[PDB]
């Protein structure tokens, strides 16, 4: 079959050069009219293309991007390769390697795309969490559900794992997806349980972040 | 450049349902061959976009005919004509006949249910945070429909506008409904400053907002 394989550094800081190399196989950017190209996705947001390259050295680039940018191939090794310099923290984003030939008969259409590249640009550096518990403002209840939390604050590089009560809680919970404040990632998660269940059973917010071998149970405890 | 709008950008359907997204572009895209370079791609979460239609209205090979599209000049159609579960997604209009080669915003394939309000709760800073020189209050608004909320933060009544950043959960597998966390970020010393704190909630269920408060002297 036709196959693309992305690979690129993981992560690079801001200012610095990003190489990623696309390796394909099923065809041959020798053949008339081939071409290779790239398309970019921040997580969350929308598809930027970025460049393309055809069999015979032409080359097409994203206007915006142009001084940034230098795509390039070699066809023995069946590899295209872009550069990005100057990157910043906007280039994060997962860079897929794309086929689009020139013709219709060969394919003017992206219908072969590899699984993509994630490429973190961040200047921050390994960072521990901080982990604080959320217990429900003072006082009486006053209802029959209770809402707990955690806040895991100001870490990298992702991601943070967290469950309730060592997963023996898991449902009544929204997990929320992780949000950069800097620098440094942020991340929340709600547990809804009976009010008579808590306090008198005890509620732990247990938290990982593996990149700084961090672990922490915090219990919550009333107000 | 080529402006792809697409209308609505979120759109939910019962499993069943017909379903149209339209995609508008600002230019046309009729190349100066006699071709209209428009595609329409389907990204799945954690997959890559896969390729459904080509100029306008050719389906892509093993695409099911329940897809379609049409339209013509700067005007076109993408149409499901029963939505299936498999098919939800994030669909995206293309253009390739200008440079730079642009892609619509997307529009989201999501599922209807019931109107809900949202559970809303407000948390203080913890001990341990203040001890360690900073102050976060946090608000949950949970398993609400439909997706669109507003929350405002007031400190001793009225708005803050800074400091504010807020997660949104994708659509619930189980019972269709989206939760949001929005955390107010201080200084410690902004925090002692001020004793009211009020997270309120406008959704489409209430006419007036939902609103939690708290005053830090009582904590």
């Amino acid at each position: 079959q036709v196959t693309l394989k992305e690979s690129g550094p993981g992560i690079l800081k801001p200012s610095q050069t990003l190489s990623l190399t696309c390796s394909f196989s099923g065809f041959s950017l020798s053949t008339s009219g081939m071409g290779v190209g790239w398309i970019r996705q921040p997580s969350g947001k929308g598809l930027e293309w970025l460049a393309h390259i055809w069999w015979d050295d032409d080359k097409s680039y994203n206007p915006s991007l142009k001084s940034q940018l230098t795509i390039s191939k070699d066809a023995a090794r069946n590899q295209v390769f872009l550069r990005i310099t100057s990157v910043d923290t906007a280039d994060t984003a997962t860079y897929y390697c794309v086929r689009r030939a020139h013709t219709t008969v060969l394919g003017d259409w992206f219908a072969y795309w590899g699984q993509g590249t994630l490429v973190t640009v961040s200047a921050a550096k390994t960072t521990a969490p901080s982990v604080y518990p959320l217990a429900p403002v003072c006082g009486g209840t006053t209802g029959s559900s209770v809402t707990l939390g955690c806040l895991v604050k100001g870490y990298f590089p992702e991601p943070v794992t967290l469950t309730w009560n060592s997963g023996s809680l898991s449902s009544g919970v929204h997990t929320f997806p992780a949000v950069l404040q800097s620098g440094l990632y942020t991340l929340s998660s709600s547990v809804t349980v009976t009010s008579s269940t808590w306090p008198s059973q005890s509620i732990t917010c247990n938290v990982a972040h593996p990149a700084s071998s961090t672990k922490v149970d915090k219990k919550i405890e009333p107000r | 450049d080529v402006l792809m709008t697409q209308t609505p950008l979120s759109l939910p359907v019962s499993l069943g349902d017909q379903a149209s997204i339209s995609c508008r572009s600002s230019q046309s895209i009729v190349h100066s061959n006699g071709n209209t370079y428009l595609e329409w791609y389907l990204q799945k979460p954690g997959q890559s976009p896969k390729l459904l239609i080509y100029k306008v209205s050719n389906r892509f090979s093993g695409v099911p005919d329940r897809f379609s599209g049409s339209g013509s000049g700067t005007d076109f159609t993408l149409k499901i004509s029963r939505v299936e579960a498999e098919d939800l997604g994030v669909y995206y209009c293309f253009q390739g006949s200008h440079v730079p080669l642009t892609f619509g915003a997307g529009t989201k394939l999501e599922i209807k249910r019931a109107d809900a309000a949202p559970t809303v709760s407000i948390f203080p800073p913890s001990s341990e945070q203040l001890t360690s020189g900073g102050a976060s209050v946090v608000c949950f608004l949970n398993n609400f429909y439909p997706k669109d909320i507003n929350v405002k933060w007031k400190i001793d009544g009225s708005e803050r506008q800074n400091g504010v950043l807020n997660s949104w959960t994708d659509q619930d597998s189980k019972d269709s409904t989206y939760s949001m966390s929005s955390t107010l970020t201080l200084t410690k010393d902004e925090y002692e400053r001020h004793n009211s704190y009020t997270c309120e909630a406008t959704h489409k269920t209430s006419t007036s907002p939902i609103v939690k408060s708290f005053n830090r002297n009582e904590c």
